RNA sequence: CCUGCGGCGGCCGCAGGAAGAGGAACGGAGCGAGUCCCCGCGGCGCGAUUCCCUGAGCUGUGGGACGUGCACCCAGGACUCGGCUCACACAU
């Protein structure tokens, strides 16, 4: 995994060795404008009363207790969610240095089609 | 080689010894090697109950193949529901209670009425019913436990379901899918059923059919044999492998079998991890169940004392007279007497 | 009509010409079978037929009195019991 | 009738399937659309002059399908009296809405054991206020307004198969598969008659707008019986049809009743009042059905095996 | 009826409601036979069972 | 199959069982004659009531509130009457905490002065000559010292530092001390004696008492999904992972097994009666702390040991040890003092004078 | 938070300060997570740590 | 051979590969005349009672304990039998599509040629 | 006056001293430390080190001498200002 | 005098208790009766024109009509007895 061997043991489904760069470039398009959400304390919030979304989550954050509870949270709505290997670099795709675990993009503004194409290709994965 | 000694005497050169002196009887049998008369009048059979009869005709059958006069069952199976059924001949009678009250296994087909997105909105809604549910059943309304569950396979063009649920005695499995549809927002019903396993009894091993129980006992009446039998019936001493072991030895076996709570000179050997307020089962020398009874001394007292009460007699098993009486006659009791 | 009412849970989605609903009436008081649900301001929409699921956080499900549908109610709507027809959790645990 | 000019076809929607048929086709009660069934269990409806012909609305059922109907009035004056009622095998009794096509109402019923059994019969009173549905033994009657499990359950032969009103009486009659017609009361429910009749089991039924006449066919009995109500008697006339299978073969009459047609096994179409036989095509002929208004005729096609829908003059 | 199964490769029952397997051999149904108390034909079963040694007595014996 | 009469002598072998009754067979006989009761069970195998009323979490630290409210805490969720703990732990540091649950408390005193460990973070304003400096002059403090909040004497047995990092000016530093210290006072005189001026950035505790991280640590999370398991699906199978039953902490000490009869006596207040001894344990001395057990393996108090091993194989009548902290409830067993050999002899208004205590 | 570590043959703790190993795995936080009062989400811990084998009823006792 | 290898064990003799044709030509020309039998619960009943007919079973029916009264039944009289490889054909050449798996040819009405010579000819099959 | 300690080295404001008197007895909090030469050169804010012989810092009364002093001089203190170190264990 | 609990190293208040560490059959079993718990729109075979049926109505590894006989609806647990029977047993 172009030396990424260090994943927690909770993190299936995986994304493609290029599936996470179509998204990366989404989330950079997204961070253009003011829609997109940061950390486990605004995710939490929204995501409770309505806020239809899609969440990336790190595949390398240590002590799992920080985040378990996000996976049963998207389920009972029904929304899609996927790990993408390091912390590190979505970080950075963010526009920050200092790592974090979660991530949510929401529909655009205006052209809708990479986000619209990464979202139904999300929902047929292989079943965790 | 130790493994390999039958039922209730296997591996159990891994005891607590307390003592390795006394002398052996003639009386009685090993269970295996006993006798066809009884070897019939204490048994189980572990039947795959047919489709369309009741679950009390079924014995009532049993009761007119093989000549005899009591039986019981494990659980009971409505009518067009197959799968184990555990039935018990004479003197197995009296084990019907801890039979009745175990864990059990289904299998089951759902309809859905309308339809639905795919084969996870079922899944989430059967993950969602675990642990105490209400029941009320088909008099008030009760709580039962259900300790599992899974989605084996949907089928879309038809709606049907397949699952699995491990549960506790007493539940219904016809109410547990009026619920399954009833929050999934479209309607549900139960289509087939099956029990795959009762007590320690599984379906994946010892199960006969009806056309066996009725072919056994021809062909032992019509050329005197008995090989074809002896693979139908089995004996008590299986379905009690699980309980805790007590070696009484002889001349005192009579006794119990008489009335008399255990005591501790003629213990010959006992089991690790004995608790106070428990069953165990005790047993002669040659692997025949005596009674089950309730321990009154943990497994390290009995370590250090000397004497007293080490049970009380749940309920029997053999037959009264089967060993001879032999007590009254030792270093005491015998110096009582003398006064 | 009773004395007052309490809080007995909010509405979900409906199911074969009936409703669902979620209990969240205070401690864990489950009701009586066949009791009148009333609205918010004293009115009359029908009876309680089935109790289900878990054992601390229970569904329930409603039978209509004629002149109601599935279609009139909206999202987590609140629907009100007769306090008295309540029964505490106790008597069913060991 | 002279040969009526051969307006129009589907036979496109029916293809993708290796063996598929349909099973009947009716006019709504004002003119606006046609239904159909077909064996994929699948309802489709069509809309009222060289291009082939695609249906506004699917609905999915499930199993198979014993029965529909079109709602009693469904004048479109007014929007909701758009119905359309359907039975299948497990399933209970639906109501699916005309327009957007998506489920309104279910009607269940329900065993002496509370397990459910199906409907193989329904239909809807003149007034349009209830519904009568037949089973195994007996008649099942909910009311229209207030759906849900509430039956009214009437006893009596065999699996009632086919119900029908009278036109101008208090009166209604069920066919079955024991071979029999019953006539009853429309409100008490008392057997008025019990006529005997045809070799094969019924099939369907009608009426005749004078309030008089009453025919009647079957499953494998090769011929078409005639009644008659002011004389109790027997059947008064029999006509000649050919049918050498277990499958629903309609007919129908015109508003007026004037002319009569049936359908038939091998292709042909009678008419009577004796007249004219006009083949419709070459496979076997189950379903014909007359629209309200105009001069107009619709024919189904299919049968076993071990596939086209066409509008006439 | 619908239930149906198969034998996996540790020797137990895997259900399913279709009707091959992976491979392509047959299913076959789940519940038993039917059962009536007075049959008449148990010789019958007996001799033709032994003639192809598929009896219950032929096989080997269970570990008690 | 049959199993043989034997003629040679019989054995145990007990070097596994749990607790308290292993190697019970290794301690010293002196009688066999008695009568065993049926009341009190085995210390782990106890219903789930009471299994929770002796016994203690070896609960993991959160890193912002402070020891108080983290007990009270605990005390809300298990719904108990009264907890206490083993040593205040400040705000901003982790590690062991013995949270005991009231009855367990009864033994609080006894682990607030135990032996200690930490390990923790030291930063410098200035710089060094390199770790090998610090290296040396740690070593300095070790023994005997003075110290006062920020004048008291305190001791430090053992310390070690790991390792070091000049760019930022960091330090890690591993120590054993004694009950009570102040680790943050230690960073400061680490600066003066340096020359350049500490200040405490980061610690955590490593092990209290005998019980360590290594061994089964749990975290605070723990302690709700449990009571809630249990709670809602009647599991008892995750409850017990996290609480443990008193009798753990006891058990590197030294044994006296008493008997069934004079064991309700020794719950209100009397001494040790030499009769009353089954086994005990050689290896003991004069002035010691010793635990007096039940036949089962539940515990009746901590003592003072009076007499040696080598006395009390050999005598008529004696005292063998006098109570110092009670661990059981008063009425367990039932109570039987009044009866017996010579107390009947006294009662009947006789009086020899054989010896008196 | 500075402290890191990494576990050693014996399975014990190794505290430093670094951010990989002397083999490069990486080293994961010492302190544990948060902690506040009114929790809520006790189900969807156990839910998931079930379905992975991952829950502590599940792995051998000591 | 030819996909069929799911076969009780008890199916001696068989019919090889053009005597399975021959019979089932044979079924389908007595179809045309009421001189067949059909199911369990037929030929059970009607080979109790003289009628010098021929057999032909199904091969692949399970459990099968549903059918195996008959052939010791038909060696206590004296007639012949034979198992065919599929029960779905054997459905088939009946003239439905259920299948069934046991049949029974009897002599013919127009002294059918044919009903003759492999009657006389299954009676030279290898002992089972 | 009798002899406290005897300088080490400065730290950032102030300096260290090592207690060398006769007998090994500490001072109070906050005494006045002087030369042979009668004035206050500053007091004492603090002790370690082990307890048989023990470092202690001197903090500086004015501006004064911030460097004056070398590595190893002496300093002063009254007679008074001590106590026994049996007292503490 | 000793222990336990509480209040502010020690003091104060309240409560429990007077400690010689007993007993190698005291208190059972198997049945019977009574009160509670548990909890006949069916099932099997025969005769009748091959008794009808490959439905679209599940089903021929069966469905149904007409005459026909046959078998089943227990067994267990708790409490009480103002019952019968056998014992009253520390295991050489």
């Amino acid at each position: 995994q172009e030396l990424l061997v260090n994943q927690n043991p909770i993190a299936q489904p995986l994304a493609s060795r290029r599936l996470t760069r179509k998204l990366y470039k989404c989330i950079k398009k997204a961070v253009k404008q003011k829609q997109i959400r940061r950390g486990v304390k605004e995710v939490q919030k929204f995501v409770n009363k309505g806020e239809k979304g899609i969440m990336v989550l790190a595949g390398d954050t240590l002590p799992i207790e920080v985040y378990c509870h996000l996976p049963v949270m998207c389920e009972d709505r029904n929304l899609p969610y996927v790990y993408i290997p390091s912390k590190t670099d979505l970080g950075a795709a963010a526009g920050s240095k200092r790592p974090t675990c979660v991530i949510m993009v929401k529909p655009h503004e205006e052209y809708q089609e990479a986000y619209d194409e990464c979202l139904e290709e999300v929902q047929s994965l292989p079943l965790p | 080689d130790t493994s390999q000694w039958p039922l209730l005497l296997k591996n159990f050169d891994k005891l607590n010894v307390r003592t390795t002196h006394y002398t052996p009887l003639a009386c009685g049998s090993n269970p295996l090697k006993r006798e066809i008369g009884d070897y019939i009048r204490t048994g189980f059979i572990n039947l795959d109950k047919p489709s369309n009869p009741s679950s009390h005709e079924v014995v009532a059958w049993i009761r007119r193949i093989l000549r005899v006069e009591k039986t019981g069952h494990s659980g009971t199976l409505d009518p067009k529901v197959t799968g184990c059924l555990i039935v018990c001949i004479e003197r197995a009678t009296r084990l019907v209670k801890s039979q009745q009250s175990a864990g059990k296994e289904y299998v089951g087909i759902v309809r859905l009425h309308n339809a639905i997105e795919g084969g996870t909105q079922l899944s989430r809604a059967l993950e969602t019913l675990t642990g105490a549910l209400f029941q009320r059943p088909p008099r008030q309304l009760r709580v039962r436990t259900i300790y599992e569950s899974k989605m084996i396979e949907y089928d879309p063009e038809r709606r049907l379901g397949i699952f699995w649920v491990s549960c506790e005695a007493g539940t219904y499995i016809r109410t547990l899918c009026v619920h399954l549809g009833l929050l999934l927002g479209v309607g549900g019903q139960m289509q087939e059923l099956r029990r795959v396993r009762s007590g320690v009894m599984s379906e994946k091993d010892h199960m006969v059919t009806m056309h066996d129980v009725l072919d056994a006992q021809w062909l032992y009446d019509n050329h005197k044999d008995e090989s074809y039998l002896r693979r139908v019936v089995y004996p008590l001493e299986k379905l009690l492998t699980s309980h805790k072991r007590l070696v009484m030895k002889d001349s005192a076996v009579n006794a119990i079998c008489y009335g008399a709570k255990i005591m501790l000179p003629g213990v010959l050997r006992y089991e690790d991890g004995i608790e106070v307020n428990q069953e165990i089962v005790v047993i002669t020398t040659k692997g025949e169940a005596i009674c089950m009874a309730i321990a009154l001394m943990t497994t390290a007292v009995i370590s250090t004392c000397d004497h007293g009460i080490v049970a009380k007699i749940k309920r029997v098993i053999m037959e009264r007279d089967t060993y001879p009486r032999k007590w009254g006659l030792g270093p005491k009791a015998s110096q009582k007497k003398l006064m | 009509p009773p004395e007052r009412v309490v809080l007995l849970g909010e509405f979900l989605h409906p199911c074969e010409d009936d409703i669902v609903c979620k209990c969240t009436t205070d401690e864990n008081k489950v009701p009586y079978f066949n009791a009148p649900v009333y609205l918010e301001n004293k009115e009359q929409i029908g009876k309680v037929d089935e109790i289900f699921g878990q054992l601390r956080d229970f569904y329930f499900s409603v039978k209509l009195s004629e002149n109601m549908k599935a279609s009139s109610f909206k999202k987590l709507q609140k629907f009100y019991i007769d306090p008295y027809k309540l029964l505490p959790l106790q008597r069913f645990l060991p | 009738s002279q040969l009526p000019r051969f307006l129009s076809g589907s036979w496109s929607e029916f293809s993708t399937q290796p063996e598929n048929f349909l099973k009947g086709c009716k006019w709504a009660p004002d003119g606006s659309c046609i239904l159909t069934n077909s064996a994929d269990n699948i309802l489709r409806i069509y809309n009222l002059e060289y291009a082939e012909m695609v249906p506004v609305l699917r609905m999915v059922e499930g199993d198979t399908i014993y029965d529909y109907c079109w709602y009693s009035l469904m004048s479109s004056a007014q929007p909701d009296t758009s119905y359309v009622a359907s039975s299948s095998r497990e399933n209970p009794i639906h109501i699916w809405d005309a327009f957007t096509g998506e489920l309104r109402a279910s009607f269940r019923a329900y065993n002496h054991l509370d397990e459910l059994t199906a409907a193989h019969s329904l239909c809807f009173s003149p007034d349009g206020s209830q519904l009568f549905c037949g089973f195994n033994r007996t008649v099942r009657v909910f009311s229209t307004a207030r759906p849900g499990r509430d039956c009214e359950v009437r006893a009596t032969s065999g699996i009632i198969s086919c119900i029908a009103f009278s036109p101008a009486q208090p009166l209604y009659a069920c066919g079955s598969y024991g071979r029999s017609l019953g006539l009853y009361a429309w409100d008490d429910g008392s057997p008025l008659a019990l006529l005997g009749g045809h070799q094969g089991g019924i099939t369907h039924l009608c009426f005749h707008p004078d309030g008089n006449r009453f025919f009647s066919g079957a499953r494998k009995d090769a011929e078409l019986l005639c009644w008659d109500l002011r004389q109790s008697g027997y059947p008064l006339w029999s006509l000649g049809r050919e049918v050498t299978t277990n499958q629903r073969i309609y007919f129908d009459l015109d508003p007026t009743g004037q002319f009569l047609v049936s359908g038939s096994t091998s292709g042909a179409v009678s008419v009577w009042d004796p007249v004219l036989s006009f083949l419709p095509q070459k496979d076997c002929t189950n379903g014909v059905s007359l629209h309200p208004s105009l001069p107009l005729l619709a024919t189904a096609s299919g049968q076993r095996v071990f596939s086209t829908r066409h509008v006439h003059l | 009826m619908f239930l149906q199964y198969y034998l996996n490769e540790q020797g137990d029952r895997v259900y399913t409601l279709k009707k091959f397997d992976p491979m392509g051999q047959q299913t076959c149904s789940a519940h038993p036979a039917r059962f009536s108390p007075d049959d008449k034909y148990s010789r019958h079963r007996i001799t033709i069972k032994k003639r192809f040694k598929v009896l219950m007595t032929q096989q080997p014996r269970p570990v008690l």
